[PDB]
RNA sequence: ACGGACCAAGGAGUCUAACGUCUAUGCGAGUGUUUGGGUGUAAAACCCAUACGCGUAAUGAAAGUGAACGUAGGUUGGGGC
RNA sequence: GUGAUUUCUGCCCAGUGCUCUGAAUGUCAAAGUGAAGAAAUUCAACCAAGCGCGGGUAAACGGCGGGAGUAACUAUGACUC
RNA sequence: UUGACAUUGUGAAGAGACAUAGAGGGUGUAGAAUAAGUGGGAGCUUCGGCGCCAGUGAAAUACCACUACCUUUAUAGUUUC
RNA sequence: GAAGACAUUGUCAGGUGGGGAGUUUGGCUGGGGCGGCACAUCUGUUAAACGAUAACGCAGAUGUCCUAAGGGGGGCUCAUGGAGAACAGAAAUCUCCAGUAGAACAAAAGGGUAAAAGCCCCCUUGAUUUUGAUUUUCAGUGUGAAUACAAACCAUGAAAGUGUGGCCUAUCGAUCCUUUAGUCCCUCGGAAUUUGAGGCUAGAGGUGCCAGAAAAGUUACCACAGGGAUAACUGGCUUGUGG
RNA sequence: AGCGCCGUGACGCAGUGGAAGCGCGCAGGGCUCAUAACCCUGAUGUCCUCGGAUCGAAACCGAGCGGCGCUACCA
């Protein structure tokens, strides 16, 4: 639920914001990937 | 609208008394000027914890303004203010209108 | 609320006033304490005045 | 106050004055004129500023310019003594840019009739707009004698490419009190241009046409 | 007498007017983010079950060309800006910096030649000649050439 | 250096105005805690006073000069046995020190109307209804 | 439509600070003893100095200035004499 | 985040986010610097990070169009705009 | 997180900014010399030498241009990387 | 052993910061929501021949525009039709006759106007200064707008006279704060000078929810006070629609 | 039921109150034995109708026509 986690909530199950947290952000808020310089599968 | 650079009109600047020549301008404002006992207090409220301290204007309605002509004697330099309704455009000592032309188009 | 052709009133009374009501109640007490004290101040320091 | 105050121009210009009218006799006529120089001012980035103010009374009434006109201007200024230059003899000088090189060189200024706009540019080359003479209109029941008055003591302020100005804004032989006054019209017209006001201006340099540049400030 | 000639600006009145977000249309004008942009999607939704709607607004800033994005709720009010274009003729274009002349013959020396697509293309169809007429986009203090037509008539 | 505020995750509950956690000031100064923690060190002697001595950035050091109510030269010597008096224990406690006397604001003038006989007991005098038998 | 099965007892515009209109009383260009002192048959009663409040002057942002031309005016009514 | 195995996992980096450079520049706080002033002060330059500009990134958030003509019966449209 | 001040002492070698002044043309084609610009405009010198005109170009050349950046240079010092 | 005047720590300063905090999330409304504005206004009608008069009644309009499209004076007469004149024709300019306005007067609509309030021309700034009185909306408050005088200074005309913006009916804004103009005046309280600041009178900067808070959502996890002043089922009236 | 949008050359579409434009399509000539490609040249519009305001509308206003859409929630 949203009271839980930053991806909590919703009529359906899904994240809702970018995923990719900056290395300056607060404890609570660093769920998913922190500071990632990229995403996706590695070569292609 | 069009107003004259120059214009005749009552002075009462205690030699005139009488209308006299007169340069006209337009009043602007000037520099809010921080010293003023309402910045030092709006200062000393804004300083510490508890955020915004007064209200904020948002609601903005009008677009246009007043104009205010600033009149100057040219004899005694004692000045004037007069207030213009609202316009959009204002100019000053700008061509005066010709009657019978042709629409250039 | 304002109403009708009344003075403007200013009675401070929005602390909790009540617990620091002082009535003097002991005036006619402490005056015959005060001729006491003189008295028996008299009776020590005499005859000075 | 100002950053000018007419006192300290009141006292350059009075041996700039005592210079050309005692010292230095030339054969020929010797202008007063202006310079300006722009600080902490980019033209690639900044507004172009462009003005012209009327200038009292004519610097120089000794400068060619050339009365492109319709039939009705030609005829009278070729009376006025101001050389009429017909619009069907410009028919096919666009052949060649020589045909016209000569003709911007000669004439310090153009000033056209209103058929001017669409007509001048395509009837010509771009040369007048490269060579900074550009014709200014004048209508039909403009005094031509007024506007060849005007033009000529008009002073225009460009900021074309480069941070130095300079308009012309005298002749020697006038009586110093109006030489003091258009010197100190021309000052603060430049200022009223800039973004910052006097905060833009770090060269003033008044002058005569042949002898000691005073600086100012 | 007196000196200085007081010269002045005499200006006045606003570069944008609040109107409304219901009331916009697709190609029409709004501020985001104080930029001055041409609208090309809006939608409108409801907040809940009982509740009110929101405009989503898609729009292209008419200098840079970027895309702005932004929402608000249907019935308050945002800027429009005062987007007007003028018709200028095309004389020479020389360090960028098309000079143009108006109705009369007054000349704008003033805007940067476009360096993009449309930009080249005019200066090539200058080269040859054939006089242009260039429009002028002038919106919030800034100012940029959009368009360029060529004369019909008076060969 | 100051006082920081000691709520959880800085989250105090409440106005606007009393959100401040980090820019907040001790209202005794650093002296008076120095005497505060050597008086309850030496809970048998009683401060006369204390002085700087030093400081570097995380640290202002002082000397607290101390005198033994129990010391028979003390208890004797006239000039000295007032601090034997049961009424001044802990007198450095309740700010009657010459830094506390200065933290409280108990100087004359009418720069410290506030606090000249203690700023708690001119409230109450000054936030105290007086009514006579025969009401005035 | 709601409250009420029955009975007893309890149960809701109070006191205070400041104040408006009206009324009563005292004295009146004055008025108010009761902070306090004196005294006492002792929280009563009685007696009282200097002050202080309000009033007898207004107006002005303020510096300031400050109320009879006259039977304290004329005209029109006006109870009573 | 997805949810055994199997077999696959297409296209889109414009937006939002995340991430990485440059000093060629715009914005640019406190302190410090300079100038005008009798001084309070005013003005200007310099000006960190961030922002802005520019790259990367979708098993990050997500997204993944219209219209029209055209084949020897019609119809459809491989094709074309 | 970034800057400043304090903590905070002792030192050196390459850079680089402030103020005075002397220098400096760096190019394509081509006048008549190798053209970094914009305003003015036909003169002093022992040289008629140069500019005017006519050819030459994107733009004139003598002169007033201690004027405009831009690029260098030697200082009593004063400041930073 | 490493590291070193760097880090660290303290204070101030800029950024970032739904991780957390506090708060808000207009009204009217044939229930609410969406829509609209009937929320400040103006014309005609509804409106029932004084005045007043409602609805989310009807048909529209306002947030402007104007150094003239303001003020005065002079001269002339407009839309339209008929008859005529090279190109010229149904529409270019010229002429005459008829022409109560069937034109024009910035802009809605209504009213008004012909030696004019229209059109053209000549001057001009009364779209000025000081205030008070009055009308409409009305509480007989404000605001907006307007009317008639007074005391000055003016414009125009031969003059009578007219003129204190727009032919009339709409076209707009308190307190606090900032700013300008005026008097060159009052105050900074121990006494002066000069800055600086604060006053008095008069304009502007704006509140369109227009007598004027500074304001995003969701809740099917929900809470409380209430409401049959108000919807969803039944009944009642109606019966378009259905039969 | 209420509301919004669109209509332009054969086709798809731009369009600043001063008579309309891009791309193809089409047409003429050329090259080729011929067609295409290619080269050189031209042409194509009550701007859905019918009235109104404006000197003048493709744009503004009123209707009429034909398409595309949106809301359609708490019960
Ligand atoms: C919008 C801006 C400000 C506004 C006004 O001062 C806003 C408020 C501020 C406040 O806290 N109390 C008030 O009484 C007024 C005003 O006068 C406008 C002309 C200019
Ligand atoms: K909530
Ligand atoms: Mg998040
Ligand atoms: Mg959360
Ligand atoms: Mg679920
Ligand atoms: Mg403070
Ligand atoms: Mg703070
Ligand atoms: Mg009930
Ligand atoms: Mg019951
Ligand atoms: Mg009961
Ligand atoms: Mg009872
Ligand atoms: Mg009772
Ligand atoms: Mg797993
Ligand atoms: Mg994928
Ligand atoms: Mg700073
Ligand atoms: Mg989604
Ligand atoms: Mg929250
Ligand atoms: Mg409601
Ligand atoms: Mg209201
Ligand atoms: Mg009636
Ligand atoms: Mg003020
Ligand atoms: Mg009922
Ligand atoms: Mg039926
Ligand atoms: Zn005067």
């Amino acid at each position: 639920n949203p009271v839980d986690h930053p991806h909590g909530g919703g009529n359906h199950q899904h994240i809702g914001k970018a995923s990719t947290i900056s290395r300056g952000a607060v404890s609570g808020q660093k769920a998913g990937l922190i500071a990632a310089r990229r995403t996706g599968l590695l070569r292609g | 609208v069009n107003v004259p650079k120059t214009r005749k009109t009552y002075c009462k600047g205690k030699t005139c008394r009488k209308h006299t020549q007169h340069k006209v301008t337009q009043y602007k404002a000037g520099k809010a000027s921080l010293f003023a006992q309402g910045k030092r207090r709006y200062d000393r409220k804004q300083s510490g914890f508890g955020g915004q301290t007064k209200p904020v204007f948002h609601k903005k309605a009008k677009t246009t303004k007043k104009v205010v002509l600033r009149l100057e004697c040219v004899k005694c330099k004692t000045r004037a203010q007069l207030t213009l309704k609202r316009c959009k455009h204002f100019e000053l000592g700008g061509e005066k209108k010709q009657k019978g032309q042709a629409l250039q188009f | 609320a304002i109403s009708k052709n009344l003075p403007i009133l200013k009675n401070h009374f929005r602390k909790h006033w009540q617990e620091r009501v002082k009535v003097h109640f002991d005036q006619a007490g402490k005056k015959v304490s005060r001729r006491n004290a003189r008295a028996t101040r008299a009776a020590k320091i005499a005859p000075r005045p | 106050m100002s950053k000018i105050t007419s006192s300290q121009v009141r006292e350059h210009v009075k041996e700039l004055l005592k210079y050309s009218n005692e010292t230095k006799k030339r054969n020929f006529l010797e202008t007063v004129e202006l310079q300006v120089g722009l600080k902490n001012y980019d033209p690639q980035r900044d507004k172009r500023f462009s003005g012209s103010l009327k200038l009292p009374n004519c610097p120089r009434p000794n400068m060619s310019i050339c009365i492109f006109g319709d039939a009705f201007d030609v005829d009278r200024a070729k009376s006025c003594g101001v050389d009429a230059m017909s619009v069907d003899d410009l028919k096919k000088l666009n052949k060649n840019k020589k045909l016209i090189k000569k003709l911007s060189k000669k004439y310090n200024a153009f000033i056209a009739s209103e058929v001017l706009i669409k007509q001048v540019p395509r009837l010509l080359g771009p040369q007048l707009s490269k060579a900074g003479k550009f014709p200014t209109p004048v209508s039909h029941n403009d005094d031509l004698y007024g506007k060849v008055t005007d033009v000529r003591s008009t002073i225009k302020f460009q900021l074309k490419k480069v941070l130095c100005l300079a308009v012309a804004v005298g002749n020697v032989e006038m009586e110093e009190d109006v030489l003091v006054n258009q010197i100190l019209m021309s000052v603060n017209f430049f200022v009223s241009l800039l973004k910052k006001n006097w905060q833009n201006v770090g060269s003033l340099v008044v002058k005569s046409s042949m002898g000691p540049a005073f600086r100012l400030y | 007498e007196e000196h200085t000639f007081e010269t002045a600006d005499a200006g006045s009145s606003a570069a944008t007017y609040p109107m409304q977000c219901s009331a916009l249309r697709k190609n029409g004008f709004v501020v985001i983010k104080s930029r001055p942009c041409k609208i090309v999607d809006m939608s409108t939704s409801k907040t809940g079950k009982h509740g009110h709607a929101k405009v989503h607004l898609v729009a292209i800033d008419i200098f840079t060309g970027k895309k702005l994005e932004d929402l608000s709720p249907s019935t308050h009010n945002m800027e429009v800006p005062v987007v007007k274009r003028n018709e200028y003729q095309l004389l020479d274009i020389d360090d960028g910096f098309l000079s143009l002349m108006n109705m009369d013959g007054d000349t704008k020396d003033d805007v940067k030649a476009p360096e993009g697509e449309l930009g080249d293309s005019l200066q090539t169809a200058f080269d040859e000649g054939k006089d242009l007429m260039v429009t002028i986009i002038s919106a919030m203090g800034e100012e940029a050439a959009i368009s360029f037509k060529e004369a019909a008539r008076t060969d | 250096g100051n006082r920081k505020r000691p709520v959880p995750k800085g989250a105090t509950y409440g106005k606007p105005t009393n959100q401040g956690v980090n820019e907040l000031k001790y209202q005794r100064s650093l002296r008076a805690t120095a005497e505060e923690r050597v008086g309850r060190r030496a809970a048998n002697l009683r401060v006369l006073n204390s002085y700087w001595v030093n400081q570097d950035s995380t640290y202002k050091y002082f000397e607290v000069i101390l005198v033994d109510p129990q010391h028979k030269a003390i208890r004797r010597d006239a000039r000295y046995n007032w601090i034997c008096d049961p009424v001044h224990k802990h007198r450095e406690a309740r700010g009657l020190t010459a830094t506390g006397k200065k933290s409280r604001g108990i100087n004359k003038g009418h720069k410290f109307n506030n606090t000249k006989a203690g700023r708690r007991k001119t409230w109450k005098r000054q936030n105290t209804l007086s009514l006579w038998r025969y009401r005035k």
